[PDB]
RNA sequence: AGGAUAGUGGCCUACCAUGGUUUCAACGGGUAACGGGGAAUAAGGGUUCGAUUCCGGAGAGGGAGCCUGAGAAACGGCUACCACAUCCAAGGAAGGCAGCAGGCGCGCAAAUUACCCAAUCCCGACACGGGGAGGUAGUGACAAUAAAUAACGAUACAGGUUGUAAUUGGAAUGAGUACAAUGUAAAUACCUUAACGAGGAACAAUUGGAGGGCAAGUCUGGUGCCAGCAGCCGCGGUAAUUCCAGCUCCAAAAGCGUAUAUUAAAGUUGUUGCAGUUAAAAAGCUCGUAGUUGAACCUUGGGCUUGGCUGG
């Protein structure tokens, strides 16, 4: 109606932010950025609701205006900056590096990483095509454009971004046996290997994935993110739980043993 | 009478140059402990300046004898004056309550100025000429 | 075969037949025709205010023998004239001509109640004061 | 605006208002447990009616069904925890056999009287309402507070109550102070 | 019909004041009162139980 | 084929064909019709509702046309007409609360012309400004939660070792009031807590009923087919269990009654699941298109090996 919306009602916010109903009428509307609104995590939610470094929205803006917060190696001062999957958040004042990887419960885990691993990131190749003057380029899942890619790189592959020069270190071809995390749907956060890719021309390709516990699930190819060259060899540290989904009875049994 | 203070969920927050924690106050035979007295006690416990300590949001449990709140300890008084909300500094006497007209008067003055283009001095000078 | 279709593809016949036959249900018919909206003196409302035109005594039906003391009221919202019973021993003296009275039904939902012929409403308040409060001397009529 | 806050009714009235068999049973049950009104009996029957409904739905499922095993064990565990269900009756068939007197046994008012802290069940309620009884180290003044099994041993007078080592009350201080 | 007799009986009913009596207990105390009155000191007339026996 | 559009398209134009929808309900009419997530009631199947906290749409008195701009056919933007309506020195000028609060009117029907950006978020050139968005308090028996209005002894009696019925005590406590602290942007309130705060503990529980349905009087006085009650059946004509009252009792209780709608009861809308000889209801009788529904029949049995889960 007459133009873009600028507000986000609290009840209409993405459920994986885990916002409470009664704290207010509105929720942080993520800015335009590398990641989609529904699949992002604004830095205000991360710094206040997750880390609890800031006590309110006024304080998170004070934190970011002092140049502390870096996303993917660059300083961001937008409190609603849409950080997303595989993004690296650096707070060098606290000497902490985080990577936004989904946990098996469907939410963005608070996953601390080492400084050496915080020097790169993975991006799923969305498309490969030729730019002006006939220069090929790759578009990753976070909107990055890398020119002069390896001519073997195709869509659905994963590239390793140097994240300081923005170049591609190396890549993983999409094929059977590759390690995968699911980035959408009800199997979000699960980790397994590709068993069989089922093609449907004109529709949505489906990928069969086998868990480390030999559980098999099917998901759309658009929700498949290659994260490793084979089983047990991920290119990034996985969050606690290793993307293995436990039944509710198993979780109840595990919690009983953990607490005695 | 033997006020006991416990701190839990302590987080070191160099982003805002402070340490932040939940405060548990055990005050048997005592209605509660005033914020001013808690700041004095907390300053002695952690050997910090009293003006670098901020406490707020206290509530006494049902039946009394215990209160819970939130506390902040800054690395310096200068850091506290930089990151603390204005209303808390007025509570602690570190700042003066800014004096402004009521919200109705500020809005009414703003709408009166919307009817003037240019400086106020010109507008009143022109009005004087018109009425003279 | 019970006189109704049973085939797996006969849902249209079953649905239309029920729709045709619910018109024999007067509760359903009155709801969709909007008879309360068109014909009811209250226009579908639970209550309605009006002005007292005259105090009239109505003879009860047999085998009862009494003078049911009602009033003639012209409704403000639509100008219609109705007869409203004034309940309790001596509450007619609380109701005067050209007073504003709040009316309500007898609870029989548009039908006359008891031996009172042709009366379907009762007086609830007069001059903004509850008739029950006046009867029990809790309040006084503002005049 | 802000999201609505949920609320729900915690009781339901009988369909037939006047029934001597039900009226006598309720009054007999209220007199034994010192209840204020019939709504406190309706509340127990209402919450027991939905415990049975949950158990009935699980009992229609096949045995070894994941939902029946998970929610059935959880429902049994909660009832065992508050002492309503015995430790030797964890079968989800004994849940249906529960009765309203089982729940009224576990009220704070009933437990105060049965622990000897009060002369009668009616003395128990006023002791609770007047902030004399504490469960653990927390004063509870709600008579309907359902006592858990682990809370049973920690019911005693509040430490600052006249009956539990506190100072003399308002009346005594005015009398001995004159 | 004539309206002259409205309020005839109520007007001529001889006024009788309510006798002053102790308040009855309220709330839980009243349920206690009813419970004993009906299940503790039973006043049954050998299988004849009446809430409001008229004097006879 | 063109024009126009950001672009597809009878979107429009020129020329040319005569097509397109429909008893599987088109077209027209009504809607006390914004749609949905949902709500009420519900054994199951259902019935009713959804203006209204979220999503989508539409509108800014009624139409229409536009400027600017990435984005508006925007109305706290403009232009015109219609209807209302304001100031005027009579020449002219200025309007749009279905934003917040408030007023009139309408009605059965609905609150303060309050405080604040502290929170939630949004906007801006922005760490700083603004926000009747929003939050806070006021009014608020819409609904919902918990929950006081008394408890315990001694005598005296009755009574079957203890439940009361009375007149005698000392305890307990919060309703309320308040230093104070907390709370908060500042307050209010809550939560804590000095001092005060209960014998008729007047710190006094009400609303409906007492023939049946339906729990609880054949008590006393009044009236006398009157007055009145009574959802229904009925009561009232001189000992009225029903009216008006007193006493007593019953039901629910900080709530209880009445009116209207709706749901269950209703297997009285029946798919589950009604009825059609006589209670309402088999067309006077055949034909017949759509619709509904339509006989049987086509790899069965046998053998061998093996995986898992139930009982042991
Ligand atoms: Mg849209
Ligand atoms: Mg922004
Ligand atoms: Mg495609
Ligand atoms: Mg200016
Ligand atoms: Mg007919
Ligand atoms: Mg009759
Ligand atoms: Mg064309
Ligand atoms: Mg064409
Ligand atoms: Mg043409
Ligand atoms: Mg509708
Ligand atoms: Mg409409
Ligand atoms: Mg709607
Ligand atoms: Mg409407
Ligand atoms: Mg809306
Ligand atoms: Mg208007
Ligand atoms: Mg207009
Ligand atoms: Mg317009
Ligand atoms: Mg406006
Ligand atoms: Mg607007
Ligand atoms: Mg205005
Ligand atoms: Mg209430
Ligand atoms: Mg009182
Ligand atoms: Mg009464
Ligand atoms: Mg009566
Ligand atoms: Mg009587
Ligand atoms: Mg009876
Ligand atoms: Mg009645
Ligand atoms: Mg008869
Ligand atoms: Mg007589
Ligand atoms: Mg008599
Ligand atoms: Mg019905
Ligand atoms: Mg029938
Ligand atoms: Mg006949
Ligand atoms: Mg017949
Ligand atoms: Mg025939
Ligand atoms: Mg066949």
């Amino acid at each position: 109606a007459r133009g873009p919306k600028k507000h986000l009602k609290r009840l209409a916010a993405p459920s994986h932010w885990m916002l409470d109903k009664l704290s207010g009428t509105y929720a942080p509307r993520p800015s335009a950025g590398p990641h989609k609104l529904r699949e992002s995590l604004p830095l205000v939610v991360f710094l206040r609701n997750r880390l609890k470094y800031a006590l309110n929205g006024r304080e998170v803006k004070a934190i970011m205006m002092q140049q502390h917060v870096q996303v993917d190696g660059k300083v961001r001062t937008d409190t609603t900056y849409p950080a997303g999957f595989m993004d690296v958040i650096t707070l060098e004042a606290t000497n902490e590096h985080f990577r936004l990887v989904y946990d098996v419960k469907g939410k963005f885990a608070v996953h601390r990483i080492s400084a050496e691993e915080a020097a790169y990131k993975l991006g799923k190749v969305k498309k490969v095509q030729l730019g002006k003057k006939g220069v090929p380029y790759v578009v990753t899942h976070d909107g990055r454009t890398i020119r002069y890619p390896d001519p073997l790189i195709r869509a659905n592959d994963t590239v390793k971004i140097d994240l300081a020069t923005g170049k591609i270190d190396d890549f993983i071809k999409f094929d059977t046996g590759r390690l995968v995390m699911v980035t959408g749907g009800r199997n979000l956060g699960r980790v397994g290997v590709i068993v069989h890719r089922e093609k449907h021309e004109g529709g949505f390709d489906l990928v069969h994935i086998k868990d480390a516990l030999e559980n098999t699930f099917v998901t759309r190819l658009s929700n498949v993110f290659v994260i490793g060259t084979e089983a047990g060899k991920p290119w990034v540290s996985l969050p606690k739980g290793k993307g293995i989904k436990l039944s509710i009875s198993e979780e109840r049994d595990r919690r009983r043993a953990q607490q005695g | 009478d033997a006020v006991t203070i416990r701190t839990r969920k302590v987080i070191s927050n160099p982003l805002l140059a402070r340490r932040q924690f939940v405060i548990d106050v055990l005050h048997p035979n005592r209605a509660n402990v005033s914020k001013d007295e808690l700041r004095e006690k907390l300053a002695e416990i952690y050997k910090a300046e009293k003006d670098a300590v901020s406490v707020f949001g206290f509530r006494t449990q049902f039946g009394g004898g215990k209160s819970t709140g939130f506390g902040l300890i800054y690395q310096s008084v200068a850091d506290a004056k930089r990151f603390e909300p204005a209303y808390r500094l007025v509570r602690y006497g570190l700042a003066e309550k800014v004096e402004k007209a009521s919200r109705q008067q500020r809005k009414q003055k703003k709408n009166r100025d919307k009817k003037i283009f240019g400086t106020q001095r010109r507008a009143q000078k022109r009005a004087a000429r018109r009425n003279a | 075969g019970k006189g109704k279709p049973r085939g797996l593809n006969s849902a249209r016949k079953l649905r239309v037949h029920r729709r045709n036959n619910r018109w024999a249900d007067q509760a359903y018919k009155a709801r969709l025709l909007g008879t309360a909206f068109k014909s009811s003196p209250f226009g579908g409302s639970s209550h309605a205010k009006g002005i007292v035109l005259e105090k009239i005594g109505i003879e009860s039906k047999q085998p009862n023998s009494a003078i049911r003391k009602c009033v003639r009221v012209q409704l403000i919202k639509n100008g219609k004239k109705v007869t409203a019973f004034v309940p309790n021993d001596g509450c007619l003296n609380f109701v005067d001509e050209n007073d504003e009275v709040l009316l309500a039904g007898f609870g029989r939902r548009g039908k006359a109640k008891g031996d009172i012929p042709g009366v379907r409403f009762k007086v609830v308040k007069v001059s903004g004061v509850s008739l029950l409060a006046l009867w029990k001397e809790k309040k006084e009529k503002p005049r | 605006p802000r999201a609505p806050r949920t609320y729900s009714k915690t009781y339901s009235v009988p369909k037939r208002p006047y029934e001597s068999a039900r009226l006598d049973a309720e009054l007999k049950l209220a007199g034994e447990y010192g209840l204020k009104n019939k709504r406190e009996i309706y509340r127990i029957g209402f919450q027991l009616s939905k415990i049975r409904r949950a158990a009935r739905d699980l009992l229609t499922r096949d045995e070894k069904d994941p939902k029946r095993l998970f929610e059935g064990n959880a429902l049994i565990r909660r009832l065992v925890r508050i002492g309503v269900l015995s430790e030797d009756k964890m079968k989800l068939d004994y849940v249906l056999a529960l009765k309203p007197e089982d729940f009224l046994e576990r009220r704070l008012q009933t437990q105060v009287f049965k622990l000897g802290l009060a002369r009668s069940i009616h003395h128990a309620r006023v002791l609770i309402t007047q902030r004399h009884i504490a469960v653990g180290k927390q004063i509870v003044n709600i008579p309907s507070f359902t006592v858990r099994l682990d809370s049973q041993k920690h019911i005693d007078f509040a430490h600052n109550s006249p009956y539990g080592g506190g100072r003399a009350g308002r009346v005594k201080r005015k009398n001995q102070g004159k | 019909g004539s309206l002259a007799r409205a309020g005839k009986v109520k007007s001529q009913t001889p006024k009788v004041e309510k006798q002053e009596k102790p308040k009855k207990p309220q709330g839980r105390a009243y349920m206690r009162l009813l419970y004993t009155r009906r299940f503790v000191n039973v006043t049954l007339t050998n299988g004849k139980r009446k809430m409001n026996p008229s004097p006879a």
